């Protein structure tokens, strides 16, 4: 997708929304848990996110849901510390 | 009378805002740096009605 | 028509009006009103067509 | 339970007057001395303009004296010197104040066009407000006998009135007098009594001043500001760092003028305070107060009255206002001379090795320390500063898919800045793709372009998904391709057609690709014969896909090999069967519409490679024998001068009107010029003989020059006519034409005389260019300022109404049709069909479906279409109602930026407009947009009635027409001057012509209709683009006319107050919310009002946005008076504040925050 980037907008209209979600994913890759889905092949996170969007995976709703599960994974799994702190001030 | 009639009738609208015109058709001591801004302000921007605010001021 | 629109009537009022037009401020006198108009088109140190 | 008290996110900014206590709140101390820095130690004085205790410390964390040095005491003030030891940037943010003895008038609210302090108080400005506060004529402050409430008295009148009464009407003079006047003024009780008195039995002889002041008083009282704040008793002080005095090179300090201002005001203020303790002679003290007035007024804003001077400079001093009344340098940037780069792709650019090395410096650092190589960050610096081989390979990694965006000086439109993938090149020059070299209007005269590095992550994706060159295939202005092949490439593909007969020809047939082998191996030529070959075509229909079609067609060598470049689809061959001229772009266009982006992009690179390569093979040059003069030149010239000779002899013997024989003899030479021009072209066009089989035949000249002209590549008829034909009628400085045209031409010698004549043309050519180039941008600035706030929103509203689109027809008496003005347009509603059905309701007319509007014959030449002119949107634009025309093929993306793109496209071709019942040119465009009444305006019938004379010249007067019918009459005023067009007794319709002259857009909108006036502006502004031959879509004209018709005027009775001319934005939203709120009778009907670009842009919600272009001193003041607040939706105002733009990649952010600000 190093020359449009047009195939990606077909999967999600509004080229502006495309930039937001693609940057959102490219941000996840650059810093934090990387884990690309399409093979890298020496491509920057800039384009890697766009390759995914073209492929059909990783859209706006998809990331939001995986963030919901990510939150349920960080919270529900480590609630033993929060509940312990909850009894701190009665 | 003189200032009001001359200003209005002439400026319609003097095309390219001919500043160097009516300032000579004014009394009192000339060559001032005070009366200047009071003319550049009225002519444009708020046309028509501004030319009725000028005389009353 | 030019005379019909001329406020001044003599040499004093003329030189005085010119003195008030050129240097609007101080009260026009005799020496000042005269010497000024003379030092405009009638003085080598103040005027020259070359 | 928020109520946070820190510097968090803000949704709006407020502007208003500042109370004396409001100033104190900012005060981190009081300046009391005119002193700045020490004469010997160069140290901040105690309580001077540059105090350390009041403002901030000199050094970062060490105090003034030196009792405390390091970070040990960063929160504690020093013992010997109350110096808070934090940062030095504290010095940049700390306020402070000066407290004056006697009150002082704020120069802005005193003398800034309308007297704010005066009109609020109802009092003359430079007449009365001056003489009473300059200590000359005492003023009254309310009396219950003899005297009134604001009369002006003299010393003699004062004591007389004091003697008669006194001690019960006390009223001072000066600043503090006006203070008590503004303070004693009750905005409440006056707001009531003014409403009472100024509504009692008064026609239109008073209502002017009535409505004006009452609105002004209601605003100010509701503003929250107390009129006490108008004149200040406490003057705040600007932070020292914003007006420093810094040592330059070898002494010689450099200080701001504000220090002179603050130092003066301090001196005069302290002297005043001293005189208000010692002996106080009225003359001495009152003068010093006036002197304090001078200093303060000069410090706030010089302007204005003589201009304070001093400071050794004969030039005035830059006061506070002049520093904020009236280009953004940026890091990670560079520039260099541009160079052609043929080997590049459409998404690539040659970025110099050393250039890119310095530009990606922080990226190289990070990637070095990331991999290894450099042990630390400073090692990376030392490693790249010593460009150590390996670093270059790291560089090749960092610029990989990291787009860089290029920019040229004259940025007329969006395509001025386009992004590419950086390509390392061993050189110091920046190479560019020769296809987008036309979008920049860039040549290689030594022109130079700048480069920017998208640092932010989404900044790269923005450059890749929006600004990337591959996404800019079509022009935003017109749907046609912009990256279309130019001079070199086009001549190339023109050479790959051009069927020449025989000459190593013959119709030896084969199969496409094999023909390549035939050309390289000689034997056969290339431009023959014609020759037949097998073409495997591919087409699609209904269910798409692809359908093969092998056949045998008669093409040429060039067409066969060129066929390889053509993409999968397309009609094939026939696109090559033509030539290379304008269809060269046509081929690219259709490919884009039937294939898509990528197939068109690669197709562009391929046709570029092809054109260049085969153009080199062709070796077209320009010898001296290439521009062949006609043989009948001397003949035609002799015949033309023979004719004029007879005409001169006639003039000698009277006969013919000598007064205008000049005109007819010019017609002689003008005909003669056309004769030589026609002869030169007909000769240089055909010619040739060749020798096919049995010889004798004719084609078209292979005369290089002709080939360039017959294939774009900068070669027009006029220029060629000057080369071989003759330079025709030459202009004279007077403006008149010389009756002795340049008989000779450039192929021949040129006599000194006619060259000294032609130099006038060259001089005025370059000069007129220099003017219209700056005037073009001058127009664009106005277009942008007015239009750059609207963006397509709320997806796709309802509404069906819209201008009925019809082919622009001058064919009434000249025959000239143009019917491509409907495409990518959303249909109003099922626009009929000679029978039934067909066209849907909201179906956007596709490119292939506009071609379907020819299958319904020439009968259907009218379709109602939704436009930005209509659209029942509120503060934006319906997506459907707009269209689609972009570099993109689909409809405009929701939350684009229609405004700026519209203005750009309109003012981009401004470079090519010639300034002058037909004005014509850029000036005509301006007048049409400004909506200026003609020098001889026509007149229309407001109501349909019976025309009859209304008292023949009985005024005054000057004729009078009275169209009366049904009910009620009218009396129009005809000034004798100029005739008429309708006899007495005859009837007229609602808006009929009765002057047969130039029409005024004001009357058309006011009477004829909105569709009529907008149709007028678009069709009339286009007509000047028709002559200049510049293609520009009608959409953008409608876009500006949209908010050109932004505001209206209400005439009835509603929640809005009648005479107020308010915009349909608030109107429509408020009239919709009243029919179903309480009653429709609590609201009035409005009336659209035409106002020009400037007059429209003058009005806008944001006060910061206004403070951008219009007079900042004015807008900021009047916006200060009333409790105004920007909050905060516009583009321009949201740029200077330095935040996300409410459009495009933003928009979503603003929409979220906009709804977010609904809780409170
Ligand atoms: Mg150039
Ligand atoms: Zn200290
Ligand atoms: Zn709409």
């Amino acid at each position: 997708a190093r020359v449009t980037v047009q195939d990606a907008v077909e999967k999600i209209g509004n080229r502006f929304d495309l930039v937001l979600v693609a940057a959102r994913r490219a941000r996840q890759m650059q810093v934090g848990g990387k884990d690309p889905l399409v093979p890298e092949e020496n491509d920057k996170t800039t384009v890697i996110a766009l390759r995914e969007i073209e492929e059909g995976l990783i859209n706006n709703q998809i990331l939001d849901v995986r963030e919901r599960q990510e939150q349920q994974e960080q919270e529900a799994a480590e609630l033993q510390a929060v509940t312990a702190i909850a009894e701190g001030r009665r | 009378q003189s200032q009001l009639k001359l200003l209005v009738t002439r400026g319609k609208e003097q095309g390219y805002l001919t500043y160097a015109e009516v300032n000579d058709h004014l009394p009192e001591d000339i060559v001032d740096s005070d009366q200047i801004e009071d003319i550049i302000q009225m002519i444009n921007d708020m046309g028509i009605q501004v030319m009725e605010e000028a005389p009353d001021a | 028509e030019t005379l019909r629109v001329d406020p001044t009537n003599d040499r004093l009022s003329a030189l005085v009006e010119i003195y008030r037009m050129m240097r609007p401020g101080e009260p026009p006198t005799r020496e000042a009103a005269e010497s000024l108009f003379e030092n405009l088109f009638f003085s080598e140190d103040r005027y020259d067509l070359s | 339970l928020k109520a946070q008290t820190k510097t968090e996110e803000f949704d709006a900014i407020k502007i208003a007057l500042a109370s004396p206590d409001m100033i104190r709140s900012w005060s981190f101390g009081e300046v009391k001395k005119p002193e700045t820095i020490n004469y010997r130690t160069f140290k901040p004085e105690r309580d001077g303009l540059f105090c350390a205790r009041i403002f901030g410390p000199v050094k970062d964390y060490e105090c003034l004296c030196g009792k405390y040095k390091r970070l040990k005491h960063r929160g504690v003030i020093c013992e010997k010197c109350g110096v808070e030891v934090t940062q030095t940037k504290v010095r940049r943010e700390r306020m402070g104040h000066i407290e004056l003895a006697s009150p002082t008038a704020h120069i802005w609210f005193l003398k800034s066009l309308p007297s704010r302090i005066g009109l609020l108080l109802d009092m003359p400005l430079r007449d009365i407000e001056r003489v009473l506060y300059f200590e000359s004529y005492v003023v009254i402050e309310g009396g219950m006998t003899n005297l009134e409430r604001q009369q002006i008295l003299t010393e003699e009148q004062y004591l007389d009135a004091l003697e008669e009464f006194g001690d019960e009407f006390d009223a001072k003079m000066g600043a503090e007098a006006i203070q008590a006047l503004l303070k004693s003024m009750d905005l409440e009780q006056e707001c009531e009594q003014l409403r009472e008195e100024l509504n009692e039995t008064n026609s239109e002889t008073k209502r002017k001043k009535l409505t004006k002041r009452i609105k002004l008083l209601e605003a100010f009282v509701q503003s929250g500001n107390k009129p006490e704040w108008m004149i200040l008793t406490v003057l705040p002080v600007l932070p020292p760092d914003l007006r420093p005095l810094v040592p330059l090179d070898g002494g010689r300090f450099a200080t701001s003028d504000l220090n002179d201002l603050y130092r003066r005001v301090i001196n005069r203020n302290n002297r005043l305070k001293r005189l208000l303790d010692l002996a106080a002679p009225d003359i001495i003290v009152r003068n010093e107060k006036r002197m304090l007035q001078e200093a303060v007024d000069a410090l706030l804003d010089n302007g204005r009255r003589g201009r304070a001077i001093t400071g050794s400079n004969k030039r005035p001093l830059k006061s506070l206002a002049d520093m904020i009344k009236g280009g953004k340098r940026v890091d990670y940037s560079g520039r260099s001379v541009i160079t052609v780069g043929p080997y590049l792709r459409l998404h690539q650019c040659g970025l110099p090795k050393k250039m890119a090395l310095e530009l990606f410096k922080p990226f190289i650092y990070g990637k070095l320390e990331l991999r290894g190589l450099a042990t630390t960050i400073k090692a990376a610096k030392k490693m790249v500063e010593r460009e150590e081989a390996v670093v270059w390979d790291i560089l090749d990694e960092v610029i990989r898919e990291h787009p860089v965006l290029l920019n040229r000086a004259p940025t007329l439109h969006r395509l001025g800045i386009q992004a590419f993938e950086p390509v390392l090149i061993e050189g110091k020059a920046i190479q560019l793709h020769p296809l987008v070299c036309a979008a920049y209007n860039a040549d290689f005269d030594g022109d130079q372009m700048a480069v920017h590095v998208p640092l932010t992550l989404e900044a790269q994706l923005e450059a890749r998904a929006l600004m990337m060159s591959t996404n800019n295939i079509l022009s935003p202005a017109n749907g046609e391709p912009i990256i279309v092949p130019s001079q070199d490439v086009v001549l190339g593909l023109y050479y790959m057609t051009r069927d020449c007969v025989n000459a190593k020809g013959e119709g030896m047939v084969l199969t496409g690709p094999k023909e390549a082998e035939r050309l390289y191996r000689s034997g056969l030529a290339s431009l023959h014969a014609r020759v037949k070959v097998r073409i495997t075509e591919y087409e699609k229909d209904a269910n798409g896909e692809l359908v093969a079609k092998t056949s045998l067609k008669d093409t040429t060598v060039g067409r066969a090999i060129l066929w390889m470049i053509v993409p999968k689809g397309l009609p094939y061959s026939i696109v090559n069967q033509a030539l290379g001229k304008k269809a060269i772009s046509k081929m690219l266009n259709t490919c884009y519409r039937i294939l898509g982006l990528k197939p068109t992009v690669i197709f562009a690179d391929q046709i570029m490679y092809t054109g260049f390569a085969y153009a080199a093979r062709s070796g077209a040059s320009v010898g001296i024998d290439d521009m062949v003069i006609p043989e009948k030149k001397h003949e035609i010239i002799s015949e033309a001068e023979a004719e004029v000779a007879e005409i001169q002899e006639q003039f000698q013997s009277g006969l013919v009107t000598a007064g205008e024989r000049y005109n007819k003899v010019i017609d002689i030479w003008a005909a003669a010029n056309d004769r030589v021009s026609k002869a030169m072209m007909d000769n240089l066009q055909t010619e040739t003989v060749i020798n096919r089989d049995g010889q004798e035949e004719k084609q078209v000249s292979f005369n290089s020059i002709y080939m360039m002209a017959d294939s774009g590549a900068r070669g027009s008829a006029a220029q060629i006519r000057q080369l071989a034909g003759m330079r025709g009628l030459m202009a004279k400085p007077d403006g008149s034409i010389i009756e002795t045209p340049i008989t000779a031409n450039f192929r021949e010698g040129l006599n000194v005389l006619q060259y000294f004549i032609s130099t006038h043309g060259a001089r005025k050519g370059l000069a007129d260019t220099a003017l219209k180039t700056a005037n073009s941008g001058y127009l664009t600035r106005r277009l942008v300022d007015v239009a750059q706030d609207l963006v397509v929103t709320e997806d796709d509203c309802g509404t069906h109404e819209g201008i009925m689109m019809t082919p622009v027809i001058e064919g009434g008496d000249v025959k000239e049709p143009l019917r491509d003005r409907v495409l990518g347009r959303v249909t109003a509603e099922d626009v009929l069909k000679p029978g039934t059905a067909d066209i849907l309701v909201p179906r956007n007319t596709l490119l292939h479906e506009q071609w379907c509007d020819l299958l319904e014959e020439n009968s259907v030449d009218a379709v109602k279409v939704r436009s930005v002119v209509s659209c029942d949107t509120d503060f934006g634009v319906c997506a459907h109602c707009y269209g689609r025309d972009l570099a993109r093929g689909h409809i405009i993306n929701k939350g684009e930026a229609i405004g700026v793109i519209a203005a750009q496209s309109i003012g981009e071709p401004g470079t090519q407009l010639t300034m002058r019942d037909i004005t014509g040119g850029l000036p005509r465009v301006a007048d049409l947009f400004e909506a200026r009444r003609p020098k001889e305006p026509a007149i229309l019938a407001e109501i349909s009635g019976i025309v009859s004379f209304g008292k023949e010249t009985k005024g005054k007067r000057r004729l009078v027409i009275t169209p009366v019918d049904g009910s009620d009459p009218y009396e129009e005023m005809i000034p004798k001057w100029r005739q008429l067009n309708v006899f007495e007794g005859e009837r007229v319709e609602r808006g009929d012509v009765i002057s047969d002259g130039p029409e005024a857009p004001h009357d058309i909108l006011r009477l004829r209709g909105v569709h009529a006036v907008t149709r007028y502006i678009v069709n009339e502004v286009q007509d000047v683009y028709r002559l200049q031959g510049v293609k520009i879509n009608d959409k953008h004209i409608e876009v500006i006319v949209r908010q050109m018709l932004r505001k209206a005027t209400i005439v009835n009775a509603g929640s809005s107050d009648f005479l107020e001319g308010e915009q349909v934005e608030y109107s429509r939203v408020k009239i919709a919310n009243r029919e179903l709120e309480a009653n429709g009778k609590v609201g009035a009907t409005y009336s659209r009002d035409l106002l020009g670009i400037t007059k429209a842009s003058l009005a806008t919600e944001s006060f910061i946005s206004a403070a951008s272009f219009q007079e900042t001193t004015r807008v900021l003041t009047e916006a200060a008076v009333a409790g105004k607040r920007d909050e905060l939706r516009g583009l321009k105002e949201n740029v200077i504040v330095g935040r996300l733009i409410p459009a495009g990649t933003g928009y979503a952010y603003h929409q979220d925050r906009m709804r977010r600000r609904a809780a409170g």
